[PDB]
């Protein structure tokens, strides 16, 4: 039991299958040699693994991904992209929320800030109650 | 960022995860697409199902929030906590226990120890609704409407003929009938069943603020005590 995981920029990754499987989209592959994966740079790639080896089994969040997930925007996104993709069905929510976690209680002007989006808006903007 | 490059399903999620107060409130008024999207049927849609709700959805997912009986004190577990306008004829209300004192248990609920009781004389108790101090507001009631439901049950002595009426109201603002139910007066069944009368409102128009419960009994033969019909678990209901 091990895969060869193969990202982006050429780099090959050793898994154990028992930790691997927790990425529901491969392991459907498994039944049904390294895989390719042309979406995920290895800089992911290697912390999504790390994600599934300390989730070998299975608000609030568990405080190890809490601290985990406690990284530059980017690369926050570029797991909540790859988890989807590799249907790690577990570590999607927790990514997920995190992000929300950072819109939760802010001010338009507030999110847009730390999420560095810019103001689209003209006019006035519809303010009604509830 | 990377964000508004990410394909709307997933925004959806992370927006799924969301208080609709701050999804309404803010976020909304953070970027076009993101209101646009707040204004998504899917991003509600999702939120419903997110937690179980399903049986304009944004609407649908509030009301199935706000969604509780708005009679305060159905059973007289507080006396006469929160009634009003609350008329004594002869021995007044009293409050007793299931099952009747000759008189049978209830069924289809047994949270329900207590029950009112009249006299020889009419009782009658009131409640008036705030809908938006409970939490809706004109622009759902003017423009959805949504189904206001009445819900009373009542029954008899076994021992003694007795007799049960309702009345509901919505109303304007200030205080005018904009819709009524009314009962008349109505024989409660001899044998001392529980019956249990309801109505619902629907395209009852715009401007609706206030509803009003009123119900009320005593009994046919005119006795000392408390023959006069039995009222209890009163409750009102905005069903989305």
């Amino acid at each position: 039991p091990s895969i060869k995981l193969q990202s982006s920029d050429g780099e090959i990754f050793e898994v154990d299958v028992e930790i691997a499987k927790q990425s529901v989209t491969i392991k459907t592959m498994l039944e049904d040699d390294p895989v390719p994966l042309p979406n995920v740079n290895a800089a992911i790639l290697k912390k999504v693994i790390q994600w599934c080896t300390h989730h070998k089994d299975d608000d609030d969040i568990p405080v190890w991904d809490q601290e985990f997930l406690k990284v530059d925007q980017g690369t926050l996104f570029e797991l909540i992209l790859a988890a989807n993709y590799l249907d790690i069905k577990g570590l999607l929510d927790v990514t997920c929320k995190t992000v929300a976690n950072m819109i939760k209680g802010k001010t338009p002007e507030e999110i847009r800030k730390t999420f560095n989006i810019k103001n689209d808006f003209t006019e006035e903007e519809e303010a009604q109650v509830r | 960022e990377y964000l508004a490059e990410l394909p709307e399903p997933l925004l959806l999620r992370v927006l799924a995860e969301l208080p609709a107060t701050e999804l309404v409130q803010a976020c909304r008024l953070v970027c076009l697409r993101w209101k646009e999207l707040v204004d998504g049927a899917p991003l509600w849609l999702l939120k419903c199902q997110q937690e179980g709700l399903v049986p304009h959805w944004q609407q649908f997912y509030f009301l199935s929030k706000r969604r509780r009986n708005l009679l305060r004190n159905p059973c007289g577990e507080e006396d006469l906590e929160g009634w009003s306008d609350v008329e004594h004829g002869g021995d007044g209300w009293k409050v007793e226990e299931l099952p009747g004192d000759n008189g049978v248990e209830f069924t289809q609920d047994d949270s329900v120890k207590k029950y009112f009781a009249s006299s020889f004389e009419w009782c009658r108790k009131a409640q008036v609704i705030d809908l938006q101090a409970e939490g809706y507001w004109e622009e759902l009631l003017d423009t959805t409407q949504p189904a206001i439901v009445v819900k009373d049950w009542y029954s008899g002595r076994t021992d003694a003929g007795s007799l049960y009426e309702l009345t509901v109201r919505l109303l304007s603002e200030n205080e005018d009938v904009l819709a009524e139910f009314a009962t008349g007066q109505v024989a409660v069944p001899e044998d001392g069943s529980w019956m249990e009368i309801s109505h619902t409102f629907i395209d009852y128009g715009p401007g609706v603020r206030f509803v009003r419960f009123e119900h009320g009994g005593q009994d046919s033969v005119y006795w000392k005590g408390w023959f006069g019909a039995r009222v209890t678990n009163s409750s009102v209901w905005v069903e989305p």
